[PDB]
């Protein structure tokens, strides 16, 4: 019994409409939405117990739910506010106590889009010090200069993602700490044996993907629009 | 043969207001009393623990406790999943208990009405509709059933604690479902049919009925039998006669208490 | 707050074992469940109990539940790196989708991994697109040695992190500096820092 | 909805000037919510005690209303029900003959 979010990942504005959609296809009647605050468990928001009903949880205020069908809760604000800052997790189930939950939806309302900036990624290639003395060669990616910290680095080798040997910083650190809206740096490694490091075969590749404005999202600036987009950087193995 | 009986009334007037009140009877007489606005079940009998020790009657009380607070918010939710099907006032009713028979015989029964009728019982280990229940109790019916904790609780509340509770019952109030109440009569008249009031009775059997002479007459109608505050009975039989008639009619009662020295009160 | 987690945070070492707390005052009490919660992740059950007096097990988790204390405890045989996680109570008062979940706000666990053979070094990595910039990779030491963030402003310096090469049973910590300014070198790079005597630093 | 069935009664033979107890049994009514007052020339008498309400068989609600009563020749005692399924209140007077 399987249950998925959309998005998964949202950055908004202060009085901007967010929808948060949850699909089921479990046939399950009853569905909830919750979401969660560090120093708090998870708090009921609105439920349904089929299509056309909607419930009041235990904090409704802010937020209107909407069954259109068995298959799709949906969780709308309305109004934005930056106390609706939350992971959202949804969830389902049939006449049973289980509820099944969805994988969760990161949520950051801003007062100001004013700041939000696509990173640039960067891509080290393995010590040669290290190949010869380890027999080991670590790569590191390098995302530099993100508003705000809304992103997910990702390592892909040969167009597949792997988790083995990667090492991504908790917490991204921020560039200019005095600043008031400072942008943000994040690290990662990936380390792998030096014979396939070596191998001119292998596609390496980091990718981030950004969390920022939306096409509709109105632009008063000059630069580019800072849009939700994926940057990675990239290199091949050689001998 | 005594019949244990547990009468909840339930009155749900909107999503917010609710009240459950419950009363007890062993026959015709009532053991315990629940208002909503008491925390604990009262007995209106000093032999209404039984002979349940004051250990095993908390953890009865405890369970009741939790069940009137888990049932109104079950309920509440159960509109909720039928809406806009079923909607405030709703009464729900529940007559619980359990027959006593001679012999370690018993039959306990839970039976449930909505708006007045009723539609759902507990049937060996599982809630089912009764004949003429409307289809959407289905989906309360359901999930009801989902609730394996319940199920097994109610079960054992049927099977071995009613029964156990009632035997007890049965032995520690022996006096008071035994006593024995001399019936009271009087006459009167109105524009002409007579009436022959009876009250004061325990138990409820009686016999009352217009003679003439030690002619029965077929035309005596009795009434229903209406309670007194004290648990004594009340009972009028009415007789429709033509005026001028009235000499040599008398009332004639039998009843467990007088033992053979019958009531009789001439017109 | 009618289910109260404890500790509310704890560290441990590897192949250590430990104990989680979870008391509540929920009424009624169905059953009880126990989640894994990785950081950015979501909800992962372990186990449910059910019983009176219940006890379950799931490979290096097991548990237990006593209703009449209204208590459970979730035990870690033999923690590995990957338990390193905020781990969530749960109560149900229900036996159905009538009842409602009550959520504990989570105990975090930090099992620190063991570093068989350490072999700190700090080395130079370069960028494959722009070759004049670089980042340090200081790499390979212990769970003793910490890592502090530069006096300059200009250089910027990561925390640990602990990444496992799952094929070779190999485990490592490290950490990445770096700084655009002018003169910067890793030999000078990981000055702020108390690092190991015996730090390599190549050519 | 059922309309509720009202009798006015006493608990002794009734007999001028003598202290006796009077009794009203309001039956077959649904939804339980009802208002019971009995009246003594045509005022609610203060000292007015209820019974638990309870059910029948057959699911419809029972109530004993009671209170203390000296009859005489003169005065009238009644018992007045307001419920959802009479648009008027019902009155029903104590007759000493029934
Ligand atoms: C009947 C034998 C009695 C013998 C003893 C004599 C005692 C005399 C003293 C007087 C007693 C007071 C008067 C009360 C009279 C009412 C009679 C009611 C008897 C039935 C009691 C049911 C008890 C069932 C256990 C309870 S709580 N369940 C509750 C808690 O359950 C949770 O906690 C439990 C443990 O605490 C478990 O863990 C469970 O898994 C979990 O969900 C659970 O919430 C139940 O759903 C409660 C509802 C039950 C009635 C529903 C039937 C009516 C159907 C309605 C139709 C639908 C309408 C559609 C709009
Ligand atoms: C309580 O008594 C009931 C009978 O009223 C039992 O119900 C039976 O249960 C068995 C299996 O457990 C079923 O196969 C039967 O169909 C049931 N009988 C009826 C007539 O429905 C129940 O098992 C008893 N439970 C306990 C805990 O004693
Ligand atoms: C619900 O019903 C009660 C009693 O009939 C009434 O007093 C109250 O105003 C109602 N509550 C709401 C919230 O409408
Ligand atoms: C009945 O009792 C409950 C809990 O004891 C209470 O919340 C509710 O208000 C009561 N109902 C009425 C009508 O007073």
């Amino acid at each position: 019994a399987a249950v998925t979010q959309s998005p998964r990942n949202k950055v908004a504005v202060t009085g901007g409409k967010v929808t948060l959609s949850c699909n089921q296809t479990n046939n399950h009647n009853n569905m909830y939405w919750y979401r969660q605050d560090t120093g708090h468990g998870l708090r009921l928001i609105h439920y349904s117990y089929g299509a056309g009903s909607t419930e009041k949880g235990d904090i409704p205020d802010g937020y209107k739910a909407s069954r259109p069908s068995q298959e799709n809760f949906s969780l709308i604000l309305e109004l934005a506010t930056p106390s609706q800052t939350s992971v959202y997790f949804c969830a389902s189930g049939d006449e049973g106590y289980t509820q099944y939950f969805g994988p969760g939806t990161r949520l950051l309302v801003l007062e100001d889009l004013r700041n939000v900036t696509p990173p640039k990624v960067s891509l080290f290639e393995p010590s040669k010090a290290e190949i010869s003395h380890t027999q080991k060669a670590t790569l590191v990616c390098l995302a530099t200069g993100f508003y705000p910290d809304h992103v997910e680095l990702s390592w892909w080798v040969n167009g597949k993602e792997v988790h083995s040997g990667v090492c991504t910083d908790p917490q991204p650190l921020k560039e200019q700490p005095a600043l008031n809206d400072s942008r943000y740096s994040l690290s990662s490694r990936l380390r792998v044996s030096a014979t396939f490091w070596q191998n001119p075969r292998n596609h390496f590749r980091c990718q981030v993907q950004f969390y920022g404005l939306s096409e509709n999202d109105e632009w008063t600036q000059d630069r580019a629009k800072p849009v939700t987009q994926i940057v990675s950087a990239e290199a091949w193995g050689r001998a | 043969n005594y019949t244990f009986r547990c009468l909840q009334m339930s009155s749900f007037a909107n999503r917010s207001w609710s009240r459950t009140d419950s009363v007890v009877w062993l026959g015709d007489l009532q053991t315990h009393r629940w208002s909503n606005d008491s925390a604990t079940i009262s007995f209106t009998k000093p032999w209404s623990q039984g002979k349940l020790s004051n250990q095993q009657w908390e953890k009865l009380q405890h369970m009741f406790q939790v069940y009137r607070v888990s049932f109104t918010r079950d309920i509440q939710e159960l509109v909720k999943m039928m809406s806009p099907k079923e909607d405030y006032p709703i009464e729900i009713q529940l007559s619980a208990g359990c027959e006593m028979y001679p012999g370690n015989a018993s039959e306990s029964f839970l039976h449930v009405a909505f708006q007045g009728k009723y539609v759902v019982r507990f049937w060996g280990t599982s809630w089912q509709t009764v004949p003429g229940a409307p289809s959407w109790l289905d989906l309360p019916i359901k999930v009801l059933n989902a609730d394996q904790g319940t199920s097994a609780t109610v079960q054992m509340l049927l099977n071995d604690t009613c029964p156990l509770f009632v035997r007890g019952l049965l032995e520690a109030g022996k006096s008071d479902l035994e006593k024995q109440e001399k019936p009271v009569a009087w006459l009167s008249s109105v524009p002409r049919q007579l009436v022959c009031h009876v009250s004061g009775f325990y138990p409820k059997p009686v016999w009352v009925m217009w003679m003439r002479g030690d002619q029965e007459q077929q035309g005596t109608h009795r009434g229903d039998f209406l309670p007194n505050a004290d648990e004594t009975w009340y009972l009028q039989a009415t007789l429709d006669v033509e005026a001028g008639e009235e000499a040599g009619l008398a009332c004639r009662v039998k009843h467990s208490s007088l033992g053979g020295q019958d009531i009789i009160l001439y017109w | 707050t009618q289910v109260e987690q404890s500790p509310q945070s704890l560290v441990v070492r590897q192949g250590e074992n430990c104990v989680l707390q979870c008391n509540y005052s929920v009424t009624p009490d169905n059953h009880l469940r126990w989640f894994k919660q990785d950081t950015g992740k979501g909800l992962v059950s372990l186990t449910v109990l059910v019983d009176q007096k219940d006890k379950t097990s799931n490979g290096r988790y097991s548990a237990t539940l006593d209703k009449d204390a209204k208590h459970s405890t979730l035990h870690i045989t033999a923690t590995l790196l990957d338990d390193t996680a905020t781990y969530i109570c749960v109560v149900g008062d229900r036996g159905s989708a009538l009842g409602r979940l009550h959520f504990g706000a989570g105990t975090q666990l930090i099992v620190i991994p063991d570093i068989q053979n350490p072999d700190p070094a700090v080395y130079q990595l370069r960028d494959s697109k722009s070759s004049d910039k670089s980042v340090c990779l200081f790499t390979d030491f212990d769970s003793q040695t910490n890592v502090s963030q530069s006096k300059d402003s200009d250089v910027y310096i990561t925390d640990k992190c602990v990444l496992d090469m799952r094929s070779m049973d190999f485990k490592s910590n490290s950490a990445v500096a770096w700084s655009n300014k002018s003169d910067f070198a890793c030999a000078n790079a990981f000055n702020n820092s108390i690092i190991p005597e015996d730090t390599f630093f190549p050519s | 909805q059922k309309t509720p069935q009202i009798q006015v009664y006493s608990r002794h033979p009734p007999e001028n000037g003598k202290p006796n107890i009077l009794n009203c049994y309001v039956t077959q009514f649904h939804p339980p919510h009802i208002e019971i007052q009995m009246l003594k020339n045509g005022k609610k008498i203060p000292k007015v005690e209820m019974s638990d309400m309870s059910f029948s068989k057959d699911w419809s609600f029972y109530i004993l209303a009671h209170t203390e009563f000296t009859p005489t020749e003169t005065d009238t005692y009644a018992c007045r029900v307001k419920h959802a399924s009479m648009a008027e209140p019902k009155t029903v007077y104590w007759d000493r003959d029934m």
